[PDB]
């Protein structure tokens, strides 16, 4: 046995479902009434694989425009990041790929980055298809899942696939 | 200190607003100064 650490961000546009998603996977739980983040919120949590112990140091960023500049402090030396959109909102999706573009060219090298779509459960006012989002992530070596933070789905496996991923 | 806010991510101070986390920043974890 053994334990590896990773900082990992989160990413993406206002109201798409971040803080949802994390504190889903940290605690187990889900508001439907959770505020927006104001600067930047720490959590940790640990996944198990192949007899190693995988610490997540997270921050959970603000996504409003106004706190753009602030992400490059929060994703310095993150070796992992979820970039989040919502499945109902194709301009959360543009305003992802755009994370996705940041990420490549000012992040560490080996980041690990996976795009989840979330609010999947919603998927009855789906506005991004699955296989346009795949298509992107498969072009771009992104683990792609999509989510939702609300009734649980895919929230354990996209932090369980970034784990398998990183190096360890 | 609240796990949420303008918290520095290298010592995790917390600061008040965003202007004093990059103030802050700026003077003691980037390349010496500036
Ligand atoms: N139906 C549904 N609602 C969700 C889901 N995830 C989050 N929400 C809701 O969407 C709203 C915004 O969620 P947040 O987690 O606060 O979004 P955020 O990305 O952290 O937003 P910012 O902090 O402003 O950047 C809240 O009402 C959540 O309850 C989901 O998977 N399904
Ligand atoms: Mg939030
Ligand atoms: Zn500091």
């Amino acid at each position: 046995n053994k334990i590896c650490q990773f900082k990992l961000v989160l990413l993406g546009e206002s109201a798409v479902g971040k803080s949802s998603l994390v504190l889903r996977f940290v605690k187990g739980q889900f508001h439907e009434f959770q505020e927006s983040t104001i600067g930047a919120a720490f959590l940790t949590q640990t996944v198990c694989l192949d007899d190693t112990t995988v610490k997540f140091e997270i921050w959970d960023t603000a996504g409003l425009e106004r706190y753009h500049s602030l992400a490059p402090m929060y994703y310095r030396g993150a070796q992992a990041a979820i970039v989040v959109y919502d499945i109902t909102n194709e301009e959360s999706f543009a305003r992802a790929k755009n994370w996705v573009k940041e990420l490549q060219r000012q992040a560490s090298p080996n980041i690990v980055i996976a795009l989840s779509g979330n609010k999947a459960d919603l998927a009855n006012k789906r506005a991004v298809d699955f296989q346009e989002a795949q298509s992107y992530a498969d072009d771009n070596s992104l683990l792609f899942m999509e989510t939702s933070a609300k009734t649980s789905m895919n929230v354990n496996e996209i932090f369980m696939a970034i784990a398998k991923k990183l190096p360890k | 200190s609240s796990s949420e806010g303008f918290i520095c991510p290298q010592c995790m101070k917390s600061l008040g607003s965003a202007d004093e986390l990059f103030k802050h920043y700026e003077a003691v974890h980037d390349a010496g100064n500036d």
